[PDB]
């Protein structure tokens, strides 16, 4: 019964989290720029492990 | 862990026995006629018209309209069906047998994932700002127009299983985006809405210029030049050029290089194993349209904001909304014959990057889609089936050597179909005209194969 | 390459082509559903167009 | 956006071209052997009329309304352009509709009209078509018929009761209604009663007397009256019996369909004998020696022997002796010898197919494995007791023409039920020339050998069947 | 929790109308 | 949600006879031949025991099945004497005792026991000449218990073959190979003699 | 506060009609599947029975009658039980061809329910009427039955012996 009542507030807990994070673009604008920045730090580890990625190709193809 | 969320959830009641074919294609004509007229109906407290079109190149791969009932469309059943198959392939969760309380979870979370990212979609939509001011427009119609575009998401998102549960012939999915395209087509070759630039109103239609423009215009020699091939609006010659891809691409489809194949475990019975040129069909050319609609979107949303930058530059310039002079303008498909005339650089590079774009895509999806050849192989030996060769002829050396050869083809000469529809002037895209006719192939084969 | 190519048109070649009658059948099927699809769509838009301009103020 | 054209100078070209697309097109909607013989039955006239009236296609009344409206409205809009052709730099869109229809006049007429047209004509049509196309089942006949007849199935019964348990169908009701029952009912039901004897009804009076329905009771009669060739004294109900002839047929057909789904040898070979005894219009139980034009039951009551449990088969007949013709051709009796020598040249080309080797066969190999498929091969020419289509039945005695097929099922004796569906054609591959047949079927998987029987039992003709042994190989 | 076809249909068929008549109660109260 | 039917109880008699009017004549035969029926039955059970119980059909009394065979016993006897008369006699008085076997028995052992009598007094009318007798009393014999029974199909086709029908015979003998050893041999010299 | 009632009345009346459509649609659905006709044709046994227990209730009558009018009822409902499992599989099999149409089925799913009911019902009777008497009622209505028909066979097949030496005496 215990573990019933803790699944349900796991599962209510994140549907709030979910149903939180789609109505992002309604930020409060405190931490939308620290979001942007984090967003802008991941696409530039992207963007590096593709370009690692091209090397490796680019020095296995010689 | 989403167990007491099932009997909250509507899901439509299975089938009691059965469902014959004319039933089925009843239930399917009824229920495409329903999300048509809802996409035809304007919404209520629309205040705030001729506003930027935000997804703008989306619309043609997902269902949708200005400001219709249907502005969230489909895509939160796309978005929670592409979300779980991710999960799925990347094997987070235990969700991998095939028992029936676990799809049956699987499906219930889907569901609920898909209604409650409408319901997202719907608030986002309406408190950015889109239709009216949230402030202009007043509090008490925004929660009115709010529960307006959930029932109509709720809506489509339960009549999904009226089409999938089987009372449908095939899926939802397939159909609100095949039939969009023929609207396209249907409205571009008979469209009555006159547009005057000067010098004598024209219709905007094909069929019925050609017979205004002849009917009341002197000079019959100037009244055909402007009707078969004008570049300003629909003319005849992109109307035949359309006739002649779609006839070229249904003769096409049919190629397939049959095998022989005799069962093992009841002697004697014969067959044959199919392996058709467009193997995947339509995949390879899907996954090219999504990643440029995505690159696309992308350099747009980046060049609004930091156009006063060397990358930005660099990666895409619009201008009237249409690229140039980047590299989303060598992405972007030629305009008409005298655009792919002038510049040779730009037709050639595109030409290739197509191919080899759908070429290796088809290749890297032969693999996920789990139809490879050390794949199928295991499954024919599992079904009993032996090769019916000379003397014990083995069947996976065969169809290793068979399946990769004619993968790397089909999406090569899928590209090459798209690309020329395209750079010959077909009426709608390439990428439309290859799924309205892909999608109607296939729903034909299934019709033939169950019934009639 | 060349090697590419030469597999494709041996592909092609042991391929078995559709014939005549079976091609005009499944082209004169598909037609017939995109025309029914086609203008179903277009009498909807045809007759909502005025409906929706007179609903709307 | 757009501003509605308040002339009449696009909209008659749209609406031209539009009329145009659907008018031309529809106007183009507007725009094997017989058996040869010299005998007509009683009632030429009757029989042949009912025949004529079984096809009717108009084709005419359906797109004639249509066809019509598209001309109006083509001469009206050629009109309207003639006339207003003669009184007829920015970005401007418009519609080739009218004006009238968004004006604050006909707004709510429009919006009222399409309302009612989608919430009314929709629902309605929809369903129209659903409940229109579900009371027609596969065989052709209405789905109450089957569920009615499925109910009077019986474990075993061959020959009289299988015509009660068909006469409860539904089809007697729509040809039965108002007063055309009780019309007839008392003299039907005493000359069927009366005249016939005990030999073609035993024990049917009782099923005959207890039912009280005058819709049932009535085309029951009636049907034993089509059965038995009474001709009722009147010029009315002898339509009504050459049709319920036709209607019986069906029945028998979907009744064919319903014992064999249920699984079982005495009702199959009931079904089939009753439909030859329907096609043929012979009472079931009475010598087959009737299929013959010129016979009435006092020749063959004379020429078989005065009293006998069995009954002479055609072929066993035509094989006499020149005999016969002392015994039915003296002609101040049964017959003269003008129609004797119809009898004859008519009876020499009725088919007759006699197997000579039907031995079983699996395709690869030439041992049959257990749990395989195996495809039975029957050849046998067709010699008359004396893709080609075969000649029609030779039948005067029922409205529609019947292709003679054929029915080859093989079953067990031990447990006396069937053992695969039998496999209905039409059509052999040309006395005659040499046949052939096939049939495939999934073999058992055992080890141990075991016999089946064959049947040849064909529809449309009495007295030909032919009843073989074989012996199935399991080697391994 | 289970619902039968037609009343799916019947579902959307109301709602169209809902809209319809939203649209046209609020045309009349404009005009009047 | 019970038609009701008025009822009458004789009394001293125990037997019920339906009131004057089921406003219908097919119903009053109907319910008569019920009332029959139910009187008979009230008759066996009263004769069954104080106890108006009906056994379970697991065990047999014994009793009745020694009288059977002494029964068919001493006909045998009669039979091999030279009679015949006395014989079919005593045989169709042995079937009308079996007969009297109620139903709440198994069915079993009073359908081997009517197979055993009607094959036996079959075979004593063929020896009397009397060939329709046999034949019916051999076609009762054979629907009693067709498996097991090749005196029965083999005595059936006899009589037939001596009183004409070929083609009966032949479909006779044809479903006797076909159910069927020296049965199976004399029926195929049986068959070879048509 | 009208512009914050305006879209909960919206709401309400939609919910509102969607409920008093779906109860209806419920409503006239159970309406046309009791208005079905009964399979086969009105129980007779059981209505003597009843008769005979009404006419105890509105009393003397013993008992011995009342047992064979259950026995009697046993037996018509275990050939009524035969017929319907002999029956089943073949309605299953024809109803994939499809020349049968729903309202059979449904017709012969409330059958067998009934019967259920009935078997059940006569065997609580039963175990009532007499201790331990509930599984034998059924053994003897089976033995009662297969006797009865069986010795019904016999004596058709015995009663044509006339026609048949009539004959033979004719042909003679």
């Amino acid at each position: 019964e215990g573990p019933q009542w803790k699944q349900k507030a796991l599962a209510a807990a994140f549907v709030i989290g979910i149903f939180a994070i789609v109505l992002f673009p309604l930020w409060p604008i405190m931490l939308r720029q620290g979001v942007w920045y984090l967003s802008v730090g991941m696409l530039g580890l992207l963007g590096l492990f593709f370009a690692l990625a091209i090397v490796r190709l680019i020095l296995f193809c010689v | 862990l989403i167990k007491p969320f099932t009997p909250l959830l509507p899901e439509v009641a299975a089938p009691e026995t059965k469902v014959p074919f004319n039933q089925k294609l009843m239930w399917t004509g009824l229920t495409l006629l329903i999300f048509l007229v809802m996409s035809q109906m304007p919404l209520y407290g629309i205040v705030s018209s001729d506003t930027s079109d935000p997804l703008y190149w989306l619309r043609m791969m997902l269902a949708s309209n200005r400001g219709t009932l249907m502005e969230l469309g489909i895509t939160p059943i796309i978005s929670s069906g592409m979300v779980f198959q991710l999960l799925a392939g990347t094997h987070l969760i235990d969700v991998n047998l095939d028992l029936k309380t676990d799809r049956e979870l699987y499906q219930t979370a889907q569901k609920l994932f898909a209604i409650i990212l409408s319901f997202g979609q719907a608030c986002v939509h309406v408190l950015t700002g889109l239709y009216g001011q949230p402030s202009d427009l007043g509090a008490g119609i925004c929660v009115l127009l709010i529960v307006q575009l959930v029932v109509a998401g709720l809506v489509v998102i339960l009549l999904d299983e009226l089409l999938q549960k089987g009372y449908g012939l095939g899926s939802g999915i397939s159909l609100f985006i095949a039939t969009n395209i023929c609207e396209s087509i249907v409205w571009k070759a008979f469209s009555p809405t006159t547009i005057n630039t000067g010098r004598g109103p024209e219709f905007e239609g094909a069929i019925i210029a050609l017979f205004h423009l002849l009917l009341t215009w002197p000079d019959k020699q100037r009244a055909l030049r402007e009707a078969f091939y004008r570049q300003s609006l629909p003319n005849i010659m992109n109307l035949l050029a359309t006739l002649l891809v779609f006839a070229a691409v249904i003769y096409l489809q049919g190629f397939r290089v049959e095998i022989p194949v005799k069962s093992a475990r009841q002697r004697g019975v014969r067959g044959s194993y199919p392996v058709r040129l467009f193997y995947t069909s339509n995949m390879p050319i899907m996954l090219q349209s999504a990643l440029c609609s995505n690159v696309f979107l992308i350099s747009q949303m980046l060049y609004s904001r930091f156009s006063d930058n060397l990358l930005v530059r660099l990666l895409g310039v619009w201008e009237p909304l249409h690229a140039a002079s980047g590299i989303a303008y060598y992405m972007s498909p030629p305009l008409n014959f005298k655009e792919a005339l002038l510049d040779p650089v730009h037709t050639v590079v595109y030409i290739t990057f197509m191919l080899v774009a759908c070429a290796l895509f088809s290749k890297t999806w032969i693999e996920v889609s789990g139809s490879s050849p050390r794949d199928v192989a295991k499954q024919l030996k599992d079904q009993g089936l032996v090769m019916a060769g000379h003397r014990e002829q083995s069947m996976y050396k065969e169809l290793k050597r068979v399946i990769p050869t004619a993968a790397a083809f089909g999406g090569a000469c899928i590209g090459a179909l798209s690309v020329a529809s395209d750079l010959l002037g077909a009426l709608g895209s390439g990428t439309g005209i290859l799924l309205a006719v892909t999608i109607i192939y296939g729903y034909f084969e299934m019709a033939a194969r169950e019934g009639d | 390459p060349r090697d590419f190519l030469k597999d494709g048109m041996q592909f092609i070649h042991k391929c078995q082509k559709p014939d005549r009658k079976e091609f005009k059948k499944v082209c004169q099927a598909v037609a017939i559903g995109f025309v029914a699809m086609g203008a179903i769509g277009y009498i909807v838009k045809l007759v909502h167009i005025p409906i929706n301009n007179i609903l709307v103020a | 956006e757009y501003n509605y054209d308040e002339n009449g100078q696009f909209f008659p070209f749209f609406v031209l071209t539009l009329t145009g697309l659907v008018t031309l097109p529809l106007t183009y909607s507007l725009l094997a052997p017989r058996i040869k013989s010299d005998f007509k039955p009683q009632h030429d006239d009757i029989i042949q009329n009912q025949k004529r009236k079984r096809l009717r296609k108009e084709r005419r009344v359906k797109r004639a309304i249509a066809v019509v409206v598209g001309w109006a409205i083509i001469g009206y809009m050629v009109y309207l352009i003639i006339v207003t052709r003669r009184t007829a730099g920015s970005y401007s869109i418009g519609i080739a509709l009218p004006k009238l229809i968004i004006e604050e006049g006909s707004g709510k007429y429009v919006l009222m009209l399409y309302a009612s047209l989608l919430g009314i004509l929709l629902p309605y049509i929809v369903g129209r078509w659903w409940y229109g196309s579900q009371r027609y089942t596969r065989e052709k006949v209405l789905a109450a018929s089957a569920g009615n007849m499925f109910r009077e199935y019986e474990g075993t019964m061959i020959g009289g009761p299988i015509v009660n348990a068909l006469s409860t169908g539904e089809e007697y009701k729509e040809m039965l209604s108002g007063p055309k029952a009780e019309e007839g009912l008392a003299k039907v039901e005493k000359k069927v009663l009366a005249l016939d004897e005990k030999i073609l009804s035993a024990k049917d009076r009782e099923v005959l007397r207890k039912i009280d329905n005058p819709v049932r009771r009535k085309a029951l009669a009636l049907l034993w009256a089509y059965l038995n060739r009474i001709d009722l004294e009147d010029p009315v109900l002898n339509e009504e019996k050459y049709e319920a002839g036709s209607i019986a047929l069906s029945l028998t057909e979907s009744f064919t369909a319903i014992a064999l789904a249920f699984g079982n040898l005495i009702p199959i070979i009931g079904a089939y004998r009753i439909s030859q005894c329907i096609v043929q219009a012979i009472s079931p139980g009475s010598s087959p020696l009737l299929q013959l034009p010129y016979f009435t039951p006092k020749v063959v009551e004379s020429v078989e022997g005065a009293d006998v449990k069995t009954h002479l088969s055609v072929q066993k007949y035509l094989d006499m002796p020149e005999e016969r013709r002392r015994s039915l051709t003296v002609g101040p009796g049964l017959l003269t010898e003008d129609q004797y020598n119809s009898a004859i040249a008519v009876a020499k080309q009725l088919p007759l197919f006699a197997i000579s080797k039907a031995f079983f066969k699996v395709a690869g190999e030439r041992v049959v494995t257990p749990s395989s498929l195996v495809q039975l091969v029957i050849k046998g020419r067709i010699i008359p007791p004396g893709r080609v289509q075969p000649p029609l039945a030779h039948a005067p005695y029922l409205p529609r023409d019947h292709p003679p097929r054929w029915h080859i099922f093989l079953a067990d004796a031990k447990q006396g039920k069937i053992a695969v569906p039998p496999f209905t054609f039409t059509t052999f591959d040309k006395t005659f020339n040499m046949q052939t047949l096939r049939m495939q079927f999934q073999a058992p998987p055992q080890v141990g050998n075991f016999s089946f029987v064959l049947h040849m039992i064909s529809d449309s003709y009495m007295g030909f069947d032919v009843k073989q042994e074989i012996t199935l190989q399991v080697e391994d | 929790l289970r619902v039968d076809p037609v009343v799916v249909l019947v579902l959307s068929l109301c709602f169209i109308f809902s809209v319809v008549g939203l649209h046209v109660i609020a045309k009349i109260t404009r005009k009047f | 949600t019970y038609t009701h039917y008025p009822l009458h109880l004789d009394p001293s008699s125990k037997a019920v006879s339906l009131a004057t009017t089921g406003q219908t004549p097919a119903q009053t035969e109907a319910v008569e031949a019920e009332l029959q029926q139910l009187n008979a039955l009230h008759r066996s059970l009263i004769s069954l025991d104080p106890p108006n119980v009906p056994p379970p059909p697991l065990p047999i009394n014994p009793k009745r099945s020694a009288q059977i065979t002494k029964l068919k016993e001493t006909a045998n006897t009669a039979y091999k004497r030279g009679n015949h008369g006395e014989a079919v006699r005593l045989y169709s008085y042995a079937i009308e005792m079996a007969a009297g076997r109620p139903g709440w028995e198994p069915v079993n052992l009073a359908r081997e026991e009517l197979s055993g009598l009607y094959a036996n007094r079959a075979q004593a009318h063929m020896a009397q000449q009397m060939w329709p007798e046999g034949w019916v009393d051999a076609k009762c014999s054979v629907e009693s218990k067709p498996v097991g029974n090749a005196k029965g199909w083999w005595r059936g086709g006899k009589c037939l073959v001596e009183m004409g029908r070929y083609d009966e015979a032949r479909a006779w003998i044809e479903q006797a190979l076909g159910i069927e050893s020296d049965g199976g041999k004399e029926l195929a010299a049986l068959l070879e003699e048509i | 506060w009208l512009t914050l009632v305006v879209p909960f009345a919206y709401l309400g009346v939609l919910i509102g009609c969607l409920a008093t459509f779906s109860s209806l649609y419920r409503r006239r659905k159970a309406a046309k599947a009791a208005s079905l006709e009964p399979w086969f044709p009105p129980h007779l046994q059981r209505d003597i029975y009843h008769s005979l227990l009404h006419l105890d209730q509105q009393q003397r009558v013993p008992e011995t009658v009342l047992k064979a009018a259950l026995l009697r009822r046993a037996a018509e409902d275990i050939k009524r039980v035969m017929a319907i499992r002999e029956q089943k599989q073949a309605l299953a099999l024809l109803l994939q061809r499809g020349s049968v149409g729903d309202e059979l089925w449904q017709r012969f799913l409330r059958a067998e329910k009934e019967m259920e009911d009935e078997v059940r019902d006569v065997v609580a009777e039963a175990n009532s009427y007499a201790p331990n008497w509930g599984q034998v009622i059924f053994q003897s209505a089976r033995e009662m039955d297969a006797n009865a028909t069986y010795r019904a066979r016999m004596e058709e097949y015995q009663a044509t012996v006339a026609e048949e030496r009539a004959w033979w005496d004719k042909k003679r």
